[PDB]
């Protein structure tokens, strides 16, 4: 994993040695080359596991969530340098110090074999995001949802902590690789009961949870561009990664614990996505559409089946892409109105049409359109709930409807109707905000063309 | 010379290529041993993988 | 990398966190049971040295 | 045990509870501190003498040298405390409650 | 009423507002040595009688 | 006060009522007797009559939560007729709760400390249970 | 723990045994990362003390990479000798006390019963 | 931390008041000089845990 | 103070550690104590105003009365064992009255009630040595005197200490008092592991160490004594703020820091003797001091708070100051977790 490690870190004295009008272009131009190099990981085996060292290793799961990682730094450079261009010019290596810092973190979280040394790693990254947040937010209360987004975690990852030293003490080990064949059944009692707490309400807030959500349309919204980026497309799906590493241990007693947690994320995006139909904040709209993608996660991981991790990771996979862009339409929105009310400026695509375009191709993926990766996830996950319980179709099947209601909501609010006659500000789309948006959307649709290598390990 | 920026990405990725190779060969002790893949050696031939 | 090379690594890597593993199980009954039993060469609190004895005639006899 | 040590214990936790429990002179609680220090040595030298445990006879002088030294550090403070207030009262000494 | 009063009364907030409330019964303090004091003999004795750490 | 704790967990659930009862007030009576001394400790109060107010107020406090704690656990053990089992002590908790609320006279504070009492004593029953340790002797 | 172990000869940073061991390699990589922390020292004393930060006092950057490069050798040397020692003292007291270490009857999992819990 | 400087440097600091049996001026016992002989050499090197 | 009296009572102090350190007599221990006591009263009597006056004699009267007690420890010590050595003790009172002893040289709650005012009445110096280097001598001995140690007392003293040094420091803004509470919760963290490992023990201290030096020398290095004049520290030394960033980030114990190190090894070797819900409420607790270094981290690097006209003056003057291995302490205090198997250096 060292070949990836390695020209990661030296981004950081390509940034901190770089010219002052380079910058940008430089760590835009090896991020992409790393982004490039990150395929080699699609050395993937039937049987097997691509595993690298007694430290790292890559099965099929990790390994769509490294090339998103190291896809999305670029984009993260791309969508954040317009507005630090007025910073200083420290402050601004210092921000690209801490994009670096954060994938340095995500690409050995995803690929640590050991599952303490991804303790380290996955809390590792609280620290950047943080810094990113409450240094580049641009409001007062990202000071406030610094705290949450902090104070969520680590009160769901201290317990996680204790949990793995005694799975340490237990097994004598926490290599997942041994922990594949050494893996005893958990039976029912309550020391088990609150092992499987410990180990999985880490993964639940970082998820998040419905419940335990409230983290994230403070710490999505207040934070920057690029930390909205990397929040929702990334971040989250720590907690689904280690969900689906840490179930392993937890049989049979999932199967009746994951009963409430279900009902949560069941009955989570029934309310979530509603709470979508009456946001006036555009940035908070999509960031409770997120709560509401990733309650389909939980519900899939909880009922552990192969179909359901399969829709899992598909949908992991195509929430980051659909979710980042999103941000980034609301941001490009936001550069010329400064503001993220979602009723002030309206009739954009009489304004700006190409950019409406991408609205609408980030709409129909948000509502899962088929053939997208977010229609093979959303439908793989309903086939396993269908086949958990019969009745669950309705709460999915109404969970369609009302993804749908405010998909297009967003995309009648903003783009349709009359346009806004005090705004005059409304400048032609960038060629930058344009390519940010065909970066997005333009991997998202060559992936259904082959989406096998987002299906994860069981595919 | 006048662009060395441009190389530090690049041979952080070859010298980290090398490292992973070099991690391999301490990874041995199982070549040409496991039951699925053991098999005579051809001639001209020392070690199996490297 | 080849099949054969990608197995027979995670065969040797299976085989050293095996051992680390087992050696962990070990220390830990190791550290139990001379912690329980004081007769190993950890866990050996002090006592007075003999070699501070004062075996010389004494004032005294009865000592 | 016999039956001198439970009086010199009993003093000893006597002065403490009177080191512990202030009225208003921090005087008077060195004076406790002090008949601290003497019941300690007292016990000491009742343990040492009836032991014939020699070399130890120096250690109650060595307890009382250090201890009346400590003693001459806690008049220092006192003055002081009394060079700032005109009394030696602890309810003067409550500045650094903020 | 949900995720804007009650999902951020139940866990956040009164979490907040019980170590607030714990901080500043902890920091009350009158800075009397005579009250510090008269706090380890209590301390003492409850070691002592009511905990038995010298048995 | 460690053999207060024995002669409460000696005696068997929704067995005897009375004494479990009496056992849980006489704990509640200890812990209240402590905070009462370290409250007249560190906040000194302004006469010696409001001195033994706040700890008979403390104390009566306390001990009320622990009588009606065990009054509840015992009862709700006795109708379910299940000794071993952790929901008697979350109701038991909630019922404590629901008296610290009554004697601070509010209704939020009694919620939560239904809710944090009533799973802190499940805690407690759970741990009894599975021999969980909290003060856990060095063996390694 | 081993306290007693180092108590016969006490205050020896390396004793005499720990020369039956391989010395830490020049290029061992946990040396490397004290030489960089000893280079992240020299940069945050320029950094303090306003100097440019690459440029200023390489003279002082490289006492700095030296002097953590040496004393991390020897670091390392006593850690890999305790841990020696560790190793040494587990596997003399297994092999003396046989009653407390029985080899265990390794069953294949044609005899062994696991119970099947089916995901439905 | 007790750095045994004392047995390092070959010096004694303190070792002699430290037990009743050591050598006294003009060899004066203690009253439990035997016992005190007794327990010491009973416990010598083997440790606390077996010495209780 | 004359230079060469200053270095005399500060090798001074450091020779009662030492002492305490070296001796195996029970009199040299408490000598070495009250050397200390004595050397050390003229570092917090350093600027002469009253609240150093009222410092000295709060602890002048804790350090005197924890001597008393420590000598009646060894005294019934000396009745049923007949010996001076200091190893275990042979009585559980004696056990008992020198663990409160060294409870309340240590500040630990609830004899904490010192540690905040000494703290705020000293200069940053003298409270640097105070929260540094006056916990060796008592560590060492509670180190000595393990086998004897009552369990549920120092896990009592443990845990009331990691709660009221969490709860402590919410609600200060002077910055003694921040590192005050911050101490008294590190040392119920170093008591907790004490009996199960005291290896961990000497990691907390260490670790502790460096990043408590690293904070008052950054403190010194900035002449800041509260939250609001450390929040000045951006515009007039940028570098400050990101090096008081990582270090309060790394007393918090975030990883991939060094002060993760500690608390992590100390529940890696609480739960290998089952003890599960006492690391777990321990590592929750924790999040109060986390709680308050945020606070600091936001007033100081992660926001810009309004300055004054005069630091424009103060922009013309380099610091002076011997900032003595800020950026050694800086780096161990903050990127030491690859190198946490260095812990067996000191088994
Ligand atoms: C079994 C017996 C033995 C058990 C262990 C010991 C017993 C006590 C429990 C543990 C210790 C808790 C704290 C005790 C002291 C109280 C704090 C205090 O000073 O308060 C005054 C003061 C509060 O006054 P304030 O600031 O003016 O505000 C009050 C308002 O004006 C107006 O306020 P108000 O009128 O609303 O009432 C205020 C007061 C009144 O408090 C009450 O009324 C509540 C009393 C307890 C209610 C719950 C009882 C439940 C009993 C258990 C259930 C029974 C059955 C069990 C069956 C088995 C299990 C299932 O509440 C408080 O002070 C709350 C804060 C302190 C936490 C108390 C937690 C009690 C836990 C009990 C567990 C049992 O706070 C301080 O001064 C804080 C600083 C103190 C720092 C030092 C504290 C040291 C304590 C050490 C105790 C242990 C000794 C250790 C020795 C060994 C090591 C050397
Ligand atoms: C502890 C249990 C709570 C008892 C203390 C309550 C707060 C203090 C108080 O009485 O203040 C009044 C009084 C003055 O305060 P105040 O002016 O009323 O301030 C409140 C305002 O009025 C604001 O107005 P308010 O009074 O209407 O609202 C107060 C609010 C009440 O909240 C509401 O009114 C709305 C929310 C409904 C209730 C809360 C529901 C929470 C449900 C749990 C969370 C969700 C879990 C979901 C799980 C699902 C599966 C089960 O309660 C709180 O903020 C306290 C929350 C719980 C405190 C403990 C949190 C520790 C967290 C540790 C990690 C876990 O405080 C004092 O004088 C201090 C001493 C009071 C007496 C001693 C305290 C009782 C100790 C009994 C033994 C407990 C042992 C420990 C067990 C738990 C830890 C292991
Ligand atoms: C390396 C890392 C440590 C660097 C420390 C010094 C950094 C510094 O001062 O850089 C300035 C310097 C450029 O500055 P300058 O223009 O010369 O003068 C100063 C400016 O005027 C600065 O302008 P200003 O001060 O007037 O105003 C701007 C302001 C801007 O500041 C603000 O406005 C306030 C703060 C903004 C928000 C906070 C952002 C986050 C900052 C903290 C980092 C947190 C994340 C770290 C990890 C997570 C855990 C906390 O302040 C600064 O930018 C001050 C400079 C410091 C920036 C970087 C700070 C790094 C030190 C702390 C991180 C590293 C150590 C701890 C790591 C923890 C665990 C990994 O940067 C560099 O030269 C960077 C290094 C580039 C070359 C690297 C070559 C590597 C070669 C390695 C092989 C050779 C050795 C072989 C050894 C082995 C032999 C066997
Ligand atoms: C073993 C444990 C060692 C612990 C540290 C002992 C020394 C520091 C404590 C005392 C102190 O402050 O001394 C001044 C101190 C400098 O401290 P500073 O004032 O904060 O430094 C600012 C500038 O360096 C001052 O710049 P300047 O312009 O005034 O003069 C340049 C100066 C000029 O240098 C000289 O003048 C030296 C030549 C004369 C030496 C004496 C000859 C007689 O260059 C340096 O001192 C370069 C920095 C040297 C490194 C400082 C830290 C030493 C390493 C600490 C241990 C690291 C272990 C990491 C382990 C990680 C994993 C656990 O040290 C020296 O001046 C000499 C350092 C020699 C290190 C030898 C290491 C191996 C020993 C065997
Ligand atoms: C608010 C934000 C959103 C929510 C965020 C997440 C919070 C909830 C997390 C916990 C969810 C509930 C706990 C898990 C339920 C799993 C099944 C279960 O325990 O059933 C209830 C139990 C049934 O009893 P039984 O199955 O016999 O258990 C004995 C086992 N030997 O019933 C009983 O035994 C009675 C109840 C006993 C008390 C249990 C208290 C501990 C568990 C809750 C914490
Ligand atoms: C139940 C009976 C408890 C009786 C003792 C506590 C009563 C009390 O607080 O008395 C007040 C007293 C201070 O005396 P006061 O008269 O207020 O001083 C002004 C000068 N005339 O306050 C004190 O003397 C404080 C110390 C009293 C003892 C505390 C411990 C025992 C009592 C509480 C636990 C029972
Ligand atoms: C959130 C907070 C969660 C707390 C979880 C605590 C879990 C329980 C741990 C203590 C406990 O109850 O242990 C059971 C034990 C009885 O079992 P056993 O070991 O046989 O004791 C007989 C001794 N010869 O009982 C004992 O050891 C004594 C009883 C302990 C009761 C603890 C609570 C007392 C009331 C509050 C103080
Ligand atoms: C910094 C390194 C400076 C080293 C100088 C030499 C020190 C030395 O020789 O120390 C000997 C000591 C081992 O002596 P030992 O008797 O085993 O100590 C028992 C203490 N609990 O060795 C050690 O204690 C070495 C480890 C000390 C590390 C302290 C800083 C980290």
């Amino acid at each position: 994993m060292l070949k990836y490690i390695i020209p990661t870190m030296m981004l950081m004295p390509l940034t901190w040695l770089s010219k002052n009008s380079m910058i940008w272009i430089n760590t835009t131009l090896h991020s992409l080359l790393i982004s490039l190099t990150s395929l080699l990981l699609l050395n993937q085996f039937g049987d097997n596991s691509l595993n690298f060292s007694l430290t790292f290793f890559s099965d099929s799961l990790s390994t769509p969530l490294l090339i998103l990682t190291m896809w999305l730094l670029p984009l993260m450079l791309m969508a954040s340098q317009h507005h630090l261009s007025k910073e200083n010019l420290a402050r601004k290596k210092l921000f690209i110090s801490m994009l670096i810092l954060l994938q340095l973190f995500l690409i050995m979280t995803f690929t640590a074999t050991e599952l303490i040394f991804f303790y380290i790693m996955f809390e590792a990254t609280l620290v950047p995001t943080l810094i990113i947040i409450t240094r580049w937010g641009n409001q007062t209360e990202r000071l406030n949802a610094g705290l949450y987004f902090l104070f969520y975690t680590l009160a769901g990852s201290l317990p996680l902590l204790v949990a793995l030293i005694y799975i340490q003490n237990t097994m004598g080990s926490l290599n997942f690789l041994i922990l594949q064949y050494w893996v005893q059944p958990m039976p029912n009692s309550w020391s088990n009961t609150f092992m499987w707490l410990a180990c999985m309400m880490a993964f639940m807030v970082k998820m998040p949870l419905y419940g335990l959500h409230l983290w994230l349309p403070k710490a999505h919204v207040e934070a920057p561009i690029a930390g909205s980026m990397v929040l929702a497309a990334i971040l989250l799906k720590l907690g689904g990664y280690g969900m689906m590493r840490i179930t392993l241990l937890l049989n049979p007693i999932t199967d009746f614990m994951a009963y409430p947690f279900i009902m949560l994320s069941l009955w989570g995006m029934i309310m979530t996505s509603s709470i979508c139909l009456r946001q006036t904040d555009l940035k908070s709209l999509i960031a409770y559409s997120s709560v509401s993608h990733m309650a389909l996660v939980i519900v899939a991981i909880l009922i552990q089946t192969p179909w359901s991790y399969m829709g899992a990771t598909a949908l992991m996979i195509a929430h980051g892409l659909t979710s980042s862009m999103l941000f980034c339409l609301a941001n490009s929105n936001y550069e010329r109105v400064h503001s993220r009310t979602m009723i002030l400026a309206r009739g954009l695509q009489t304004l700006l049409p190409l950019m409406a375009a991408w609205w609408l191709l980030a709409s129909l993926t948000n509502l899962a359109l088929p053939p997208s990766i977010n229609l093979i996830g959303e439908l793989f996950v309903v086939m396993s709930t269908f086949s958990w319980s019969n009745i669950t179709i309705i709460l999915m099947g109404l969970n369609m409807v009302i993804t749908a209601l405010y998909s297009l909501y967003m995309l009648i609010t903003t783009q349709r109707g009359k346009h806004t006659h005090h705004i005059n500000n409304i400048l032609p789309s960038f060629t930058r905000e344009n390519a940010l948006m065909s970066l997005h959307m333009l991997p998202l649709l060559l992936l259904s063309l082959n989406p096998k290598i987002i299906l994860g390990p069981l595919y | 010379r006048d662009h060395w920026i441009h190389v530090l990405v690049p041979v952080g990725f070859v010298f980290g290529y090398y490292l992973d190779r070099k991690n391999d060969e301490k990874l041995a002790a199982f070549r040409n041993k496991s039951l699925l893949y053991k098999r005579e050696l051809k001639p001209q031939e020392e070690v199996t993988w490297k | 990398d080849a099949p054969e090379k990608n197995y027979e690594r995670t065969m040797a890597i299976l085989q050293i966190e095996s051992e680390k593993a087992e050696l962990r199980l070990k220390e830990l009954e190791v550290r139990r049971l001379m912690r329980a039993k004081g007769d190993g060469p950890w866990f050996q609190y002090p006592t007075i040295d003999k070699a501070l004895i004062d075996h010389s005639p004494k004032a005294t006899p009865d000592n | 045990m016999s039956l001198v040590y439970m009086n010199i214990m009993m003093a000893f936790t006597v002065s403490l509870t009177g080191l512990l429990m202030y009225r208003s002179h921090l005087m008077s609680s060195l004076l406790c501190l002090e008949g601290m220090m003497l019941s300690l040595f007292i016990l000491a030298t009742l343990m040492i003498l009836n032991s014939h445990f020699t070399l130890a006879s120096m250690m109650p002088i060595i307890l009382l040298v250090f201890a009346a030294c400590e003693a001459a550090l806690g008049l220092s403070l006192l003055v002081m405390v009394s060079n700032t207030y005109g009394t030696d009262y602890v309810q003067n000494l409550n500045l650094l409650q903020c | 009423l949900l995720d804007l009063i009650w999902l951020e009364t139940i866990l956040p907030k009164t979490i907040s507002l019980a170590q607030m409330k714990m901080s500043t019964t902890i920091t009350s303090q009158k800075g009397l040595i005579k009250l510090y004091f008269l706090s380890f003999l209590i301390t003492i004795l409850i070691s002592t009688t009511l905990l038995n750490f010298h048995e | 006060a460690k053999t207060l704790l024995h002669q409460y967990w000696d005696i068997p659930e929704g067995t005897e009522c009375h004494r479990k009862t009496y056992a849980a007030t006489s704990i509640g009576g200890a812990s209240g007797l402590v905070v009462s001394a370290y409250s007249v400790a560190l906040k000194t109060p302004t006469s010696f009559l409001e001195g033994v107010a706040r700890t008979g107020r403390y104390t009566f406090t306390a001990a009320a939560i622990g009588a009606i704690f065990g009054l509840t656990s015992c009862i709700s053990a006795q109708v379910r007729e299940k000794p071993d089992d952790p929901l008697n002590y979350l109701i038991g908790g909630c019922a404590g709760g629901l008296t610290l609320g009554a004697r601070t006279r509010s209704y939020g504070i009694g919620a939560a400390a239904c809710a944090y009492m009533g799973l802190t004593a499940a805690l407690v029953k759970m741990g009894q249970l599975e021999g969980w340790k909290v003060f856990a002797e060095p063996k390694v | 723990m081993m306290t007693g172990r180092q108590a016969r000869a006490p205050l020896q940073f390396l004793p005499d045994e720990a020369r039956s061991l391989p010395p830490p390699k020049l290029t061992d990589p946990r040396l490397a990362y004290i030489g960089f922390l000893g280079y992240c020292s020299g940069l945050i004393d320029n950094a303090i003390r306003r100097r440019p930060v690459l440029s200023a006092g390489l003279h002082r950057q490289f006492l700095y990479i030296t002097s953590f490069v040496f004393v991390g050798y020897y670091l390392l040397k006593r850690q890999d000798y305790m841990y020696a020692v560790r190793d040494h003292d587990m596997f003399s007291y297994i092999k003396s006390h046989p009653e407390d270490f029985p080899e265990k009857d390794k069953k294949t999992y044609r005899e062994v019963f696991e119970e099947f819990h089916p995901v439905r | 931390p007790f750095f045994d400087v004392q047995k390092k440097l070959g010096v004694d600091l303190d070792h002699w008041m430290t037990i009743q049996s050591a050598e006294q001026p003009h060899r004066i016992p203690a009253r439990c000089h035997a016992f005190e002989k007794e327990w010491i050499e009973c416990a010598h090197g083997i440790g606390s845990i077996r010495a209780e | 103070m004359n230079p060469i009296i200053l270095i005399i009572i500060l090798m001074t102090v450091m020779l009662g550690t030492i002492i305490v350190m070296i001796s195996t007599h029970w009199l040299l221990i408490w000598i070495g104590f009250e050397m200390n006591m004595l050397a050390i009263i003229p570092i917090m009597m350093k600027k002469h105003n009253p609240r150093a006056t009222e410092a000295s004699t709060k602890y002048f009267l804790t350090q005197s009365t924890a001597s008393m007690l420590l000598m009646m420890a060894i005294i019934i010590n000396l009745m049923f064992s007949g010996q001076w050595t200091v190893m275990k003790l042979f009585n559980p009172m004696a056990s008992m009255l020198m663990t409160m002893a060294l409870a309340m040289k240590l500040g630990m709650a609830p004899f904490h009630f010192w540690v905040p005012e000494v703290t705020q009445g000293i200069p940053l110096s003298s409270g640097l040595i105070l929260l540094t280097w006056q916990k060796l001598a008592p560590m060492s001995v509670l180190y000595q005197i393990l086998p004897s140690i009552n369990l549920d007392l120092i896990l009592t003293l443990s845990i009331l200490s990691i709660t009221i040094g969490g709860w402590g420091g919410l609600n200060q803004t002077q910055l003694r008092k921040i590192m005050a509470y911050s101490s008294i919760a590190h040392m119920g963290w170093m008591t907790a592991v004490l009996l199960y490992n005291p290896t961990m023990t000497l990691l907390n201290l260490i670790i502790y160490i460096i990043m408590t030096s690293t904070m008052f020398t950054l403190f010194m290095a900035n002449s800041t004594t509260t939250t609001l004049s450390l929040s000045h520290t951006w515009n007039k030394a940028p570098i400050m703020t990101i090096l008081v960033l990582i270090t309060l980030l790394s007393m918090g114990g975030l990883p991939p820091l060094s002060g993760f190190m500690p608390k992590w090894m100390i529940i890696q070797e609480m739960t290998k003797n089952d003890s599960i819900i006492l690391p777990t409420l321990m590592a929750i607790t924790a999040l109060l001091n986390l709680y308050f270094y945020m606070r600091l981290t936001y007033s100081t690097a992660l926001t810009m708070f309004p300055s004054t006209n005069n630091m424009k003056m103060k922009w013309q003057f380099p610091t002076t100051k011997r900032m003595t291995l800020l950026p050694t302490m800086t780096v161990l205090s903050t990127m030491l977790l690859p190198l946490t198997p260095i812990l067996s250096i000191l088994e």
